[PDB]
DNA sequence: TTTGAAAAGCAAGCATAAAAGATCTAAACATAAAATCTGTA
DNA sequence: TACAGATTTTATGTTTAGATCTTTTATGCTTGCTTTTCAAA
């Protein structure tokens, strides 16, 4: 515990940066720390997971999905999902595009594809991603003049297919579910530029999830107004028993 | 000009160009060194405007004409909207590079301790040099977000002090992209990365000017440090 | 398992509206579909006098640009503002070639790359308008020999507050070795958002005394005179006009969010608008009522939340001292003309008086409170018309179901939240989030991210993680923990691991390792060390 | 105090900037002119740190010395006193 | 009103993290002559 | 059968994005001595 005065605002953050004396320092580390091997580790981890606090969640889990006709109200408008929160946001979102969104998309505009990325994983990559967009859409492909002189193709087909899908009818040929948006190799600008240029396209559905705490920093007024956001919490202190396969967790 | 000037108002004129010539080189030599081109701009960008300046009693008199038109070479004149939460960021960026952050809790803390616990105490010493002069240091966010919070103006239930919302990140990532502030990495850069720390990327008068813009006085967290 | 993956299709099986049942699940859907389709009406009539203004925007620019294009030394443009988005188009003038040539950053890591890029364009252009050759300036030199006309070229150099400066120094003392052809003429234009003097700092002085011989200076931002604000809100107020009213905090929650943001303020305020309006016609059942033809189908439910209005309540409070769905029906016919008031006094005030530099909004949320002779008190020039203008807004009975208006705090939840402020007050105080309905175990202990965050609130520069795993520890209780790891018989590794004496210090490890990745993962902590990880840092305040 | 104009910061840059052009100042830690066009193309494809920071804070070593002033400056020059230090 | 004493401050030492960049290498982007395929005449 | 034309194979050049390693510089902990502001006589 610290010996501080205050703890919130800067009034604790420059308080509690004390220079702390060198006899008052605890030499401890992780030799008399319990020793543990993986198995018990993952079976501990998975019996709570699976059994402690389970009933709160579930509860909370079914107070939120009364949200998913605003959700779709908000997607219809053109507005790009973002949710953050205490917790994994993975099974929300694959039970809120999978089981209600594009069945009602569907069902409205008379199923609807969804690319799932998974920006937990660092190998994610945009150069992929955009071949299997194409593979989804069909998008023209770019003539001789469109290439200019060693641009990247990828961000001037996407320019394309802005200034082909503003003639289009305004109806959702896909729904893009972004778990992680702050990970590793999906924060990285590039991607970014990507998903942006990406959610101008009124066309497609983009639902989001961010863990960081810093991510709204990775967004500047351009990709901002490209985005387009409207924000929602969903806090639900969920196990996240998939992302943390993808860390080094016995380090 | 001139041809336009002697009807509105050969050699005479050749000793008036001659004259203004001498009168440029010898006002801006110092300025220039022995440079052709730049006195040729000088001489192209104020020739016009001592044109303007010549009267009947001027033009045959070369001491009152140089006194008519003495603020030609007097200076050089070689030259040619931001957001209230990006000024103030960059007034806290400027502050979080320039100031030592041991010194924080001596300068913006205000808060009645209900815990007993003494303050920073200050620092005993006056600098030799400037910090203002030297290159900036490099922060982390929390600090730059913890003065921009001390520093941002102005009841049970209102919470007057400003939290770092979404507007504030946004306005950091525009001030980052405009390059006003600066980091160690410039290509791929991992804005989420703990070991990426920030600086400012502006000098000392362009910041004055931008806190005379918001009334802050930026000058007194400087006037007793060195 | 396609959770290892980095993207997959999924096609669902599949086996239609979005509005929801109001009045607690007694509204009629043909209520929901008048909703829907009146949302969508009000909706496109803003929305169509939105994409005019938009185009009136990129025209207006376009023209002003062609304008001071047109009328040895380059012809320097310097936008301020620019966020460049702009399409320019040049003259199709005859016995010259006009050539638009556009430079980002992106495109310029050197000098080379950038002149290579721009006669490339200019060969490209010049091919298409009507051998190889070598992409250097000598292309330039060799116009009128290979193509028979003159040369106009027009760089726009893309997001110039983000160039190096060096770089674009050197291409303009390239480019100034032009101007020895007779053919050739070169324009320029700057596209900057931060300020003339800060470009002008980073270039040397003798490309600055280059570009002093033919510059001119235009403002391209969207709070140019507010007139591109100020037709979008009245846009609005072309929309909303005789169905809803603003209310004052709204207005004033409108100016405070346009203020904050530089480049994409029109944008900003189109979509604080449209969301308001989203969450009305979400929320409230008597925006049916909105259309004067539904006014028979009132039900029990809608005059039991219609009594429930303090106009309401200050009508019979005073009807009662002095001495219903008639009364409610006959009183829906007033315009409440202080939209056209607004646009009156908008139209007097650029009419004869030449005043342009005021914001509408301003002056429609100081005519909202009423204080709207403190608003024109301040240009002294209007002095003589504080009668002709002078408008007392009248509070209307039951306006507030017809209203327009931010105390629920959803705007500021949606638009624009206090993303970490909220992610640790969820952290700190759990038991909000969560339901309070292992039964003996979710009463006593706190789930393990709020436990930690807790004991994480309350700590120093440097933490020794051992001893802070011992403090997690002494919260937990040993003895339900005990009792609870043994309530899964099927398992029979639990319980041998239960049987052994160090059950409750290996679990409590388990716990906090898995709870500080994943404090690692959101960013709250930091391991200084790359090796070792005996000790942390605390990344992250609340309340900042 | 013992008159001389005193230019002001904005007028010193020009003369700073021929000063720099005159190969009299050299940036701090510059490796100049590359031996091979292989490690020049490689250095032409890299932003120096120096370019990205404004003008008045880069760092620069001098290629003539205090001393060698003192000893070619006239006597009778009338900035002479300030060669020594 | 003093007192003093633990909190704060300053400087030297030194191991170490990190910025800058030198050198290089893969990957996208790009061109091209000879051979091979292919759809008819 | 054959042949004009389209596509592939093999071969190389152009430009961008990122990795790795080295060298020099900031930084962070330790230790000893000096100031100093607020919890008790």
């Amino acid at each position: 515990k610290s010996a501080s005065s205050f703890l919130d605002t800067f009034e604790g953050y420059f308080d509690q940066r004390k220079i702390v004396r060198t006899n008052a320092k605890s030499r401890h580390t992780m030799s008399m720390a319990p020793d543990v091997t993986r198995e018990e580790f993952s079976l501990v981890s998975n019996f709570f997971n699976e059994n402690f606090q389970k009933r709160p969640r579930q509860k909370l889990f079914e107070i939120q999905k009364k949200m998913f006709p605003q959700y779709w109200f908000e997607l219809t408008q053109g507005f790009s999902l973002l949710f953050y929160g205490v917790g994994s946001k993975r099974n929300f979102l694959e039970e809120f595009a999978i089981d209600y969104l594009s069945p009602k998309i569907a069902y409205s505009q008379l199923s609807i594809p969804c690319l799932i990325l998974n920006g937990y994983n660092p190998s994610c990559n945009y150069r992929d991603v955009f071949k299997e967009i194409t593979d989804l859409l069909v998008p023209a492909e770019l003539t001789r003049s469109e290439t200019k002189y060693w641009g990247n193709h990828v961000i001037l087909q996407i320019q394309k297919m802005i200034d082909f899908y503003k003639n289009q009818p305004l109806d959702i040929k896909l729904i893009l579910v972004v778990h992680n948006l702050d990970g590793p190799s999906i924060r990285k600008n590039t991607f970014q530029t990507m998903l942006s240029f990406l959610s101008v396209i009124r066309q497609i559905a983009i639902v989001a999830s961010t863990d960081h705490i810093y991510a709204p920093l990775l967004w500047d007024n351009m990709k901002a107004q490209n985005y387009n956001f409207v924000f929602h919490d969903i806090s639900n202190f969920e196990p996240s028993t998939v992302e943390s396969t993808f860390q080094d967790v016995m380090k | 000009c001139l041809r336009k000037r002697i009807i509105e108002e050969d050699d005479q004129f050749q000793n008036v160009a001659a004259n203004f010539i001498h009168l440029i080189v010898q006002a801006f030599h110092s300025y220039t060194g022995n440079d052709i081109f730049a006195l040729n701009d000088l001489i192209d960008f104020k020739w016009p405007k001592y044109v303007s300046r010549i009267t009947k009693e001027n033009i045959f008199e070369p001491l009152a004409l140089y006194k008519s038109a003495i603020k030609l070479f007097l200076s050089t004149d070689d030259n040619l909207d931001l957001s209230i939460i990006s000024k103030y960021l960059l007034i806290a960026s400027y502050i979080c590079s320039y100031l030592e952050p041991r010194y924080d809790a001596s300068i913006f803390s205000r808060k009645t301790r209900i815990i007993q616990g003494r303050a920073a105490y200050g620092r005993r010493k006056k600098k030799e040099v400037n910090p203002r002069y030297l290159q900036p240091s490099l922060f982390a966010i929390e600090r730059l977000l913890a003065i921009f919070q001390a520093i941002f103006p102005i009841a049970l239930r209102e919470e007057s002090l400003m939290k770092a919302n979404i507007e504030v990140f946004q306005n950091l990532s525009e001030l980052h992209t405009l390059k006003l502030i600066a980091t160690t990495m410039n290509k791929n850069i991992d804005y989420l990365s703990p070991k990426v720390r920030w600086k400012v990327n502006v000098p000392w008068e362009i910041i004055k000017e931008i806190s005379e813009s918001v009334h802050f006085n930026i000058s007194d967290y400087f006037s007793d440090i060195h | 398992a396609d959770a290892q993956r980095s993207h997959y299709t999924v096609y669902p099986s599949l086996p239609h509206i979005p509005f929801v049942k109001l009045l607690s699940g007694k509204e009629s859907e043909v209520n929901v579909e008048k909703r829907w389709e009146l949302y969508h009406q009000l909706h496109s009539h803003f929305h169509d006098q939105v994409d005019h203004i938009i185009d009136n925007i990129e025209a207006d620019l376009k023209a002003e640009i062609s304008d001071l294009l047109y009328s040895r030394c380059f012809n320097t443009i310097f936008l301020l503002g620019s966020d460049s988005t702009t399409k320019i188009e040049l003259k199709d003038e005859s016995s010259r070639y006009n050539v638009l040539i556009e430079l980002t950053p992106k495109e310029s890591p050197n000098v080379r790359m950038m002149l290579r890029r721009s006669m490339y364009k200019l060969y490209s252009a010049a091919d298409a308008e009507e051998n190889d050759v070598s992409y250097d300036l000598s292309l330039v030199e060799n116009f009128k020999r290979l193509f028979g006309k003159d040369l106009a070229m027009v760089f726009n150099f893309k997001d110039v507050d983000s160039i190096n400066f060096n770089t674009l120094d050197n291409f303009i003392i390239l480019l100034k070795s032009a101007f020895k052809y007779d053919h050739v003429k070169i324009s320029l234009i700057f596209n900057i958002n931060t300020n003339l003097s800060n470009i002008e700092k980073n270039l040397r002085q003798s490309t600055i005394r280059l570009l002093k011989r033919n510059y001119h200076k235009l403002d391209v931002s969207s709070n140019k005179g507010f007139k591109y604000g100020n037709q979008i809100f009245q846009s609005f107020l072309d929309t909303v006009d005789g169905k809803l009213n603003l209310s004052d905090r709204f207005v004033e929650f409108i100016l405070s969010k346009m203020a904050n943001n530089t480049n994409h303020n029109l944008q900003l305020l189109t979509k604080m608008l449209d969301y308001s309006l989203m969450s009305y016609f979400f929320q409230n059942a008597f925006s049916v009522f909105i259309d004067p033809v539904n006014v028979d189908f009132l039900n029990d439910d809608y005059l039991k939340i219609l009594s429930r209005c303090p106009t309401f309540m200050f009508f019979v409070e005073g009807l009662i001292k002095q001495h219903l769905e008639e009364f409610f029906v006959e009183f829906l016919v007033r315009e409440n003309p202080i939209n056209g008031h607004a646009k009156f006094v908008a139209r007097f005030l650029e009419e004869e008086l030449n005043i342009t530099n005021f914001n509408l909004i301003e002056l429609y949320h100081n005519l909202l409170i009423g204080k709207l002779d403190s608003y024109l008190d301040r240009w002294s020039a209007c002095k003589e018309y504080k009668d002709r203008l002078h408008f007392e807004p009248i509070d209307t009975i039951f306006q507030e179901l017809f209203t327009l208006d931010n105390r629920s705090g959803l705007l500021t939840q949606s638009i624009f939240p206090s993303y970490k402020s909220n992610i640790e007050d969820n952290l700190l105080s759990w038991e909000q989030v969560l339901p309070s309905l292992s039964g003996d175990l979710d009463k006593i202990m706190a789930p393990v991210l709020g436990q930690l965050f807790k004991l994480y609130r309350e700590a120093n520069m440097t933490i020794n993680i051992y001893d802070f795993y011992i403090a997690f520890r002494e919260t937990l209780p040993k003895e339900e923990i005990l009792n609870f790891i043994r309530k899964d018989p099927s398992n029979t590794k639990l319980l041998e691991l239960a049987e052994t004496p160090d059950a409750f210090d290996k679990v409590a490890l388990i716990l906090f390792m898995q709870a500080i990745f994943a404090f690692e993962n959101m960013g709250l902590i930091k391991f200084q060390s790359t090796k070792s990880y005996d000790l942390v840092e605390k990344c992250v305040w609340r309340g900042i | 105090s013992r008159t001389i104009k005193l230019w002001l910061k904005k007028d010193v840059k020009n003369v700073w900037e021929n000063l720099v052009q005159l190969d009299f100042f050299t940036e701090k830690s510059a490796v100049g002119l590359r031996d091979n066009a292989t490690a020049a193309f490689y250095a032409s494809n890299y932003q120096f740190q120096g370019t990205m920071i404004p003008f008045d804070l880069r760092s620069y070593q001098m290629q003539i010395i205090l001393q060698e002033l003192r000893r070619i400056i006239p006597k009778s020059n009338m900035y002479y006193s300030w060669t020594q230090l």
